[PDB]
């Protein structure tokens, strides 16, 4: 007879955007998550004496902006990345409070990321002197009038197809950027177009190949290939 | 039935396992050839330097991304260029803005890239390899190409655009273009030096 309310089900919105990574970091970036409001759903009614629960009203409470308090768990670039053919993206759910939540439609709320080798400009998981020819290709054609960033597609992956404004290749220049003199200041939401992708990045790269290739250096590559990439692109 | 290894050379070229592995349909088949040089004597050989040219040919405006092993044997001493670098890029890859050569213990790793198909015939890598004081009468000093390949990385020899042709390039270069364990020389300077997988040598004559 006596009424109550309670919670029947929580679902949250999230307004995320796509994220680039190394497979060595440890860290994938938060701002991503645009924007993120928990929904809760209230049922109000009673049990009659019969058992039977009986629901007198449906509603939600105010939806509440939770953006500030979503982590990505244990979840990092390094623990989540597998080199599969033709295939980066990867789903990451969102945690709140140590645990995830589900979207409106029931599933786990994720966020997309791209996880790749630094330097792997064709994506095929290899890091090679293809790699080094398809950056320097790439600069000779915006280097040449009437052509830039718009009409040149940098990478020779299947998955961008030769097109110029394939997500594909912001991540291909994301990788490709392996000399980037802004630094840290330049972020990983940078596109292929802000970026500078020239003959220095192409050298580095073709550098790294070779060091790769070599026994004093082989183990390195393959086991801590970011401390190969600052020796190569002088920066220790 | 007995085994027969080289005085001071190893055999570190691999199989070329790649698909596809059978390069005979090509439409372009490159061949590298290396110096074999041949000394009368002993005197006239103790001491001195010798250019080892690594020469491409077949493949001109048709291939732009290379990469491959060279080795030689441990009594040789190589003469660094002056960036101390092992070897030295030719006319080969004139046309090639990417070239470098790696420092590999008794060898080096030679690569190039272009922004097109640059790659000329010629000579695309020179090494200086200094003969022993004490060299003999009869003695083989054997140099080799060889194509390594791990998971991470391989040798390359393709197009700018890495093509089906491209491959089949490849294909042939590593198991058609160079001396190899499946491919071996049959120079009996090689194998009197129980080398047939190498390529070049600096050897001395009989007595
Ligand atoms: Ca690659
Ligand atoms: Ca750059
Ligand atoms: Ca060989």
């Amino acid at each position: 007879n006596t009424v109550t309310s309670a919670v029947k089900t929580q679902y949250v919105e999230i307004e995320s955007v796509d994220g680039f990574y190394f497979n060595t970091e440890d860290k994938f970036d938060t701002a991503q998550i645009k924007k993120a409001v928990l929904h809760t759903v209230y049922n109000e009614g009673y049990t009659g004496d019969d058992g039977v629960a009986v629901v007198l009203r449906e509603y939600e409470s105010e939806p509440v902006d939770i953006t500030a308090e979503l982590t990505f768990g244990d979840a990092t670039p390094a623990n989540t990345y597998k080199a599969v053919e033709n295939k980066f993206d990867y789903e990451i759910p969102v945690y709140y409070n140590n645990a995830t939540l589900k979207d409106a439609e029931g599933n786990d709320a994720t966020v997309t990321v791209y996880i790749g080798l630094k330097g792997d400009t064709d994506l095929n998981n290899i890091v090679d002197g293809r790699d080094a020819t398809a950056t320097l290709t790439y600069y000779a054609a915006t280097s040449t009038d009437g052509k830039d960033a718009t009409t040149v597609a940098l990478s020779p992956s299947t998955l961008v197809g030769g097109n110029p404004e394939s997500v594909y290749d912001d991540f291909s220049a994301f990788l490709s950027d392996v000399k980037v003199d802004a630094g840290k200041e330049l972020t990983r939401f940078a596109k292929k177009a802000e970026r500078l992708i020239d003959g220095r990045d192409a050298s580095s790269i073709l550098t790294f190949y070779t060091k790769s290739s070599v026994d004093q250096y082989k183990d390195m590559a393959a086991n801590e290939p970011n401390k190969l990439w600052d020796i190569v692109t002088g920066d220790a | 039935h007995h085994h027969h290894h080289a005085m001071a050379l190893t055999d570190r070229g691999m199989t070329y396992d790649l698909d596809p592995k059978d390069g005979s349909s090509a439409a372009t088949k490159p061949v590298l050839e290396v110096t074999k040089k041949v000394f009368d004597t002993a005197a006239d050989a103790a001491g001195q330097t010798v250019t080892v040219e690594f020469k491409v040919s077949g493949a001109e405006g048709k291939y732009a991304t290379t990469g491959y092993h060279i080795y030689w044997d441990e009594r040789l001493e190589v003469v660094a260029t002056k960036t101390g670098a092992y070897a030295k890029k030719g006319a080969a890859l004139e046309d090639s803005s990417l070239a470098k050569a790696e420092n590999n213990g008794n060898g080096v790793f030679v690569a190039s890239g272009a922004d097109d198909d640059f790659g000329a015939d010629g000579v695309m890598w020179t090494v200086e390899l200094k003969v022993p004081a004490d060299a003999k009468a009869g003695d083989v000093y054997p140099i080799d190409v060889a194509y390594q390949w791990d998971p991470s990385k391989g040798d390359l020899f393709t197009d700018n655009k890495d093509s089906a042709q491209g491959k089949l390039m490849q294909a042939y270069f590593f198991t058609q273009g160079i001396k190899s364990s499946s491919n071996p020389s049959t120079d009996e300077y090689l194998v009197k030096a129980n080398a047939t997988y190498a390529d070049g040598y600096i050897a001395i004559k009989a007595g």
